[PDB]
């Protein structure tokens, strides 16, 4: 890693490098090693650096990608019925940048009752935030949960419950932003496809825009777990001492 | 200054270098030494 | 006696017509970005406003501020600045006149 | 039990496994230059690409 | 192992609250959820603050140099 | 162009301790009768 | 990036060899001493 | 052991991702999850064979009668003194060996300073001295200490939060704690859904409730009590949120869970080392936490460098910054 | 539509959607003097203690900014160094010193001025910036007890100390200036310790005045927070014994029934905690949509005792109104 120096008493890695490590936030504790001559400095970070090894050697797929926390924030962005307007918008686009990024705001999606903007036009500005950023990718993937469309002849993204991703010139045309799409095991995932065309630190830039938006987003979004999600239905209830 | 609460009896006893680690009028043998006459200051925070 | 370090220019960011801009405030926080960021857009020419805190153990904040090209954003920032001392001395006016009505 | 097996397993696939590398002239070769494989694979590709 | 002086919170002062409430209890006695509501305390970060505080500087004080 | 420059990168660079990648790649991840 | 304790970073250290290109840098490291943190805790000399 | 803190069931700051929790900094403040370190220090006197005895020094002042720094903590015998502040080198017990006499005290080397609370002098079986230093340390919340609920479910303080920025109702209560609904599906601790419930229905009534097993309180009519207020029956209340003042878009899951502090602190597990004592037979860095360190590099990330073929961090990591030795060989005779 | 949409499982519109460029016709511009047609103030209740108002027709951002200021940057006075003279107590020193920076105190704070930090620490704690505050106690055995002798207040004459033992000792010119106005700690039966002969209490303690962001012992209020009003927009109306139950649904004073059977119309839909337990009958959904006014804030201010609730608002408002003035008249260091 590169060294950050802040007055805790604590190593903070990002949360998408705690994969490889295999670590939770739990207690554990981590060792940090700084070397001590140029060739062994040099060697440690261009060879074991973050960005190069984005990638296990395994199998060649990804490895650091969006975890638990991050894959939700990012769900419920890109869920079918996100609509912002230009004022929570580009607040939301100043959360991934820092308010220093420059965005070139697209032509919203709904326009005659109001303004509005899908929440599938807000991650086709964190792969690309303005014209001068050259990531424009091209992929074409299954969600988590993909329910088949109603006919047969109806090609992929026709399927219900939105769940087949297209995105066509760094924009997403379909489906939402899941694990399959964000997570560490596929080789369709949005992060992947900006490294093998773009390099490790495009790749690099669009995943801490993400952790950077999904950290701001969802604690003034509000997601909650209660007694009403786990409570069963009281025809689940008669249903089950039948069968 | 006098010095060393005795543990159970509550005394008070100055020691010299070699009288003893006794509670003269109790006995007993052990001597907890007593607070401090210096300020201390303490934030309250 | 002006404070020279308070605001800054981020001029990494910014354009070379001034329409684009952010500003590194520093001792400030969501209570003066977010009530700026209101004020701000409601300009008929910002087109773009956003604060960020960009990590919790920096004493800081940057505004971000796009209009169009009729205003520069320093200008914007400006305007958004007195509209909010216009908006406290209204809620400054009603509070005193029921209660002294009171 | 998982835990020790784990790390058991790597290990002891290491010692045979350390300097064997891929060289220049493509074949992949141990210690005293003999030769493994004439091409890594069959095909000389990295299973990280 | 004496009460909290504010709510943990709300910051609203509870220090003076745990004297009274064992008189609301021990004579004229309530119910222990009336007898807080009667000493004003609605919100149930501020209930918390005293139902469940136990008082250890009672036991703690039998303990020491007779003095 | 693009495919091309693809098989050009995915080629195994000399040097590399590819036994050492391909024992760590085996050892580490977790009818009848049978073992 | 890692976040490191400015508390750690006062002890673990990097032995910079000083240039042409960090001569100045180095001199307010000096100057700091070892108890603010852009500082330093060591000086080996050329030939002591 | 523990407190009831006010739970908010919900994802915030990004900083309680994988069992991190987010804390307050105004429950802090108040004296939410403070704890308080006690550490003993025994010294014998012990008296020899030669007919001399280990003795206790005395005030060393220095230029008038003030103290020297090592002595501001002391007192006149020797005994550091009953709540003063002993920090980081200072000396509480200064003791002596044979006259001659070699001055062997013992050394305050803490991270953080303690102040003395109890100092007992006696004569234990044998008929010799004894002395019992106690040392009291305040310590609160800091980033990385270790809490946890009663099911299982142990975190740490990622973050402290400002108290304006904390999520609140409609009469103004904020969390004590956040906590990631995260931690729940996987781990399927629906036992604690219950126990926030009867916590909050028990506070609302006044009585303590009961979560013993196969039996307790009934989640029926504690969700009875609970719309007798004018909360709603399944504890999720509506926060507004107190960075935007928006209405969050969800209702939160919100009341009382009753959270423990656990002694896993992380004032007494950080520590870094860059050269200290080596160990006279192998003269590498020595072992343990407890003395000035050194972290083993063994066996098993040797082969993860090698697998990277960084060679001369494995030069380094290893001989130049481990044990290197410059040795004088011989070349016809090898040795 | 400024109404927020509760629902049974999600709440909804909850953004500001008044600015222009939120739809084709570009309105909801600036206009200070079209904000000032709109505001208004009521004043529901005002104690020594609380305050209760509304803030009608303003906008989340601004109106959550007032609750920052009043929690976390408008000043106040607290202990802040305490100085232990023989503390043979039970409770450790620094515990009893954080009891005694947290208990609040009748000091007006623009009486004094901000302490410095790059100051050495001699002309630190002037007689304009400083207030010692003095505990002095100590518990003895009461001879003349009465013989069934288990209640500690007859058992011993100072068991308890208070935070009315704190008493105040005017420094420099303190004795005139604050001659009228004595340091009085605001809610004076704070149990601070509890003592047994012997043990003994002496202390003094330096009180400088700071914002809550700093601790949480400087805050000036107890919870200052607001809230929305409920709308209850009773669709297709209710009567009979459903109206009954409709009206048990709500706390009770919120909704009446006129004449039995006629209808169940609404009575004070400010007063209802909203609980939504109407949304779990599926009988009066569709009969029933509630919800939530986004413009009408209503502000609970209930003070720790330093100063009149209504004066922690004015004070807040001239906070913000201070924090956009500095930062219009800085130079932006390009
Ligand atoms: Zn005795
Ligand atoms: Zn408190
Ligand atoms: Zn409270
Ligand atoms: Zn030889």
């Amino acid at each position: 890693h590169y060294a950050k120096i802040r007055p805790w008493r604590t190593f903070r890695l990002n949360e998408c490098v705690c994969t490889p490590y295999n670590a939770d936030f739990d207690g554990d504790e981590m060792n940090l090693h700084v070397p001590q001559t140029e060739e062994a400095r040099a060697e440690a970070i261009n060879l074991m650096g973050v960005k190069n090894n984005l990638l296990t050697p395994k199998s060649g797929e990804p490895i650091i990608a969006a975890t638990q926390d991050f894959i939700t924030g990012s769900y419920l962005i890109s869920h079918k019925d996100s609509f912002y307007d230009r004022a929570t918008l580009t607040q939301l686009l100043s959360m991934m940048s820092d308010g220093i990024e420059h965005f070139d705001i697209p032509p919203p999606a709904i326009m005659k009752p109001y303004y509005l903007w899908t929440g599938k036009q807000v991650f086709s500005l964190l792969i690309k935030p303005n014209h001068n950023s050259p990531v424009v990718i091209n992929l074409d993937a299954k969600n988590k949960v993909f329910v088949p469309p109603k006919s047969k002849s109806l090609p992929n993204e026709m399927s219900q419950n939105d769940g087949f991703v297209i995105i066509r010139g760094s924009q997403i045309l379909s489906g939402v932003m899941d694990k399959s799409v964000l997570g560490d095991g596929k080789k369709h995932s949005v992060f992947y496809t900006i490294l093998r065309d773009y390099g490790p630190q495009e790749a690099a830039n669009a995943m801490n825009r993400m952790a950077k938006l999904c950290a701001r987003f969802l604690g003034n979004r509000g997601f909650s777990i209660g007694i009403n999600d786990v409570t069963p239905a009281d025809d689940l209830k008669q249903k089950k001492e039948e069968l | 200054t006098l010095k060393y609460i005795c543990a159970e009896c509550s005394s008070k006893l100055s020691l010299s270098r070699t009288d003893a680690v006794r509670c003269k009028d109790c006995g007993h043998r052990i001597l907890l030494k007593a607070r401090t006459k210096r300020l201390v200051q303490f934030e309250a925070r | 006696e002006p404070d020279r370090e308070k605001i800054k220019l981020l001029t990494q960011a910014t354009s070379e017509d001034g329409t684009s801009a952010s500003f590194q405030i520093v001792e400030e926080d969501h209570t003066l970005g977010n009530a700026l960021r209101y004020v701000i857009m409601k300009n008929p020419d910002v087109e773009f406003c956003g604060y960020s805190i960009p990590h919790p153990s920096e004493n800081l904040l940057n505004i971000r501020i796009q209009t169009y090209g009729e205003t520069t954003a320093v200008d914007a920032l400006q305007k958004g600045l007195k509209d909010l001392m216009d908006l406290c001395d209204v809620v400054e006016s009603k509070f005193t006149e029921k209660i002294k009505s009171m | 039990v998982k835990t020790a097996e784990t790390g058991y397993m790597s290990r002891r696939l290491m010692k045979s496994l350390e300097d064997l590398s891929c060289q220049y002239d493509n074949t992949v070769r141990t210690s005293a230059n003999g030769i493994v494989q004439f091409t890594y694979g069959g095909d000389g590709l990295d299973p990280l690409e | 192992m004496i009460v909290p002086v504010r709510c943990f919170s709300c910051g609203k002062v509870v220090g003076d609250k745990w004297e009274s409430y064992l008189n609301l209890l021990q004579e004229d006695e309530l119910d222990e959820g009336t007898a807080l509501s009667r000493l004003g305390l609605k919100r149930y970060c501020c209930r918390r603050m005293i139902l469940t505080h136990v008082d250890l500087i009672e036991k703690f004080l039998r303990y020491n140099p007779l003095e | 162009e693009i495919a091309l420059f693809k098989y050009r990168k995915a080629r195994l660079e000399p040097g590399t301790a590819i036994g050492a990648i391909g024992a760590q790649s085996i050892g580490e991840p977790g009818s009848m009768n049978v073992t | 990036e890692v976040a490191v304790p400015d508390r750690v970073a006062k002890v673990l250290t990097y032995p910079e060899k000083v240039t042409r290109y960090n001569r100045h840098k180095l001199q307010e490291l000096i100057v700091n001493g070892p108890n603010v943190h852009p500082g330093a805790n060591y000086l080996l000399k050329r030939n002591e | 052991a523990g407190q009831n803190a006010t739970v908010a069931v919900m994802s915030y700051s990004g900083y309680d991702i994988e069992d991190a929790l987010v804390l307050n900094k105004s429950s802090i403040d108040r004296g939410f999850g403070r704890c308080e370190t006690r550490r003993k220090t025994t010294t014998v006197l012990k008296r020899y064979a030669n007919h001399t005895q280990d003795i206790i020094g005395g005030m060393r002042v220095d230029e008038n009668g003030d103290p020297i720094w090592q002595h501001q903590s002391l007192g006149p015998d020797g005994l550091g003194e009953v709540g003063m502040k002993v920090q980081s080198g200072q000396i509480y017990i200064n003791k002596s060996v044979p006259t001659q006499y070699r001055e062997a005290p013992v050394i305050y080397r803490g991270p953080e300073p303690s102040h003395i609370d109890q100092v007992m002098m006696s004569v234990s079986d044998n008929d010799q001295a004894l002395i019992k230093v106690l040392l009291r340390q305040n310590r609160r919340p800091e980033l990385g200490d270790k809490f946890s609920s009663r099911h299982g479910q142990k975190g740490v303080c990622g973050i402290i939060v400002k108290q304006e920025d904390m999520p609140f109702n409609d009469q103004g209560i904020v969390p004590d704690i956040i906590m990631n609904p995260h931690g729940f599906p996987s781990r399927m601790t629906v036992g604690k859904m219950i126990e926030l419930i009867s916590g909050k229905a028990g506070v609302l009534n006044g009585t303590l409730e009961y979560g013993t097993c196969f039996g307790g309180s009934k989640l029926e009519d504690m969700s009875k009590i609970l719309v007798d207020q004018g909360f709603n029956y399944s504890g999720k209340d509506m926060l507004y949120s107190g960075i935007t003042g928006e209405c969050l878009q969800a209702y939160i899951f919100f009341g009382p869970i009753y959270y423990q502090k656990l002694k896993h602190m992380v004032l007494d597990k950080m520590h870094a080392r860059a050269r200290g004592p080596r160990a006279v037979l192998t003269r590498q860095p020595t072992e343990g936490r407890s003395r000035d360190g050194g972290l083993r590099l063994g066996e098993m990330e040797r082969d993860c460098v090698i697998a990277y073929g960084a060679s001369q961090l494995l030069l380094e990591r290893l001989m130049i910054s481990s044990d290197a030795f410059e040795v004088d060989v011989c070349d016809k005779c090898g040795l | 539509s400024n109404i927020v949409g509760i629902e049974y499982n999600r709440v909804t519109n909850t953004t500001s959607t008044d600015f222009p460029g939120f739809s084709k016709d570009a309105e909801n511009e600036w206009n200070v003097e079209k904000f000032k047609k709109d505001f208004e103030v009521n004043i529901s209740s005002l104690d020594a203690r609380e305050a209760n108002f509304d803030l009608i027709n303003i906008d989340t951002s601004i109106a959550n900014a007032f609750r920052r200021i009043m929690i976390s940057e408008v000043p106040s006075v607290a202990a802040e160094y305490v100085y232990f003279f023989n503390n043979t107590s039970v409770i450790q020193d620094e515990v009893l010193a954080h009891r005694i920076g947290l208990v609040p105190l009748k000091v007006d704070p623009d009486m004094l001025t901000w302490v410095d930090s790059n100051l050495p620490d001699d002309e630190k704690f002037t007689d304009e910036n400083t207030i010692v505050l003095s505990l002095n106690v100590k518990c003895t055995r009461n001879p003349d007890a009465p013989k069934g002798s288990t209640d500690p207040k007859e058992l011993y004459n100072n068991a308890h100390v208070y935070a009315r033992d704190l008493k105040f000792e005017p420094q420099g010119r303190q004795s005139t200036t604050f001659a009228d106005c004595p340091v009085v700690p605001a809610d004076p039966d704070i149990l601070l310790a509890k003592l047994r002969p012997g043990q003994e209490i002496s202390l003094k303690a330096h009180c400088i005045l700071g914002i809550g962001g700093d601790h949480a012992k400087f805050s000036p209020v107890s919870t200052a927070s607001y809230r929305l009003l409920p709308q209850i927009n009773i669709l297709q109306p209710i009567k009979g014994e459903s109206a009954r139950r409709f009206q048990k649904c709500f706390p009770p004073g919120v909704i009446g029934i006129d004449e039995g059977s006629d209808e169940a119309y609404v009575k004070d839909a400010r007063k209802d905690t909203v609980s939504r337990e109407v949304l779990r009958y599926e009988e009066f959904a569709d009969k029933v949509k509630l919800g939530r006014v986004r413009n009408h804030f209503i502000f609970n201010v209930e003070s720790a005792g330093a100063m009149t609730p209504e004066e922690i608002f004015f004070k807040s408002v001239r906070i913000l109104k201070n924090k956009a003035e500095y930062l219009k008249n800085c130079p932006i260091t390009q």
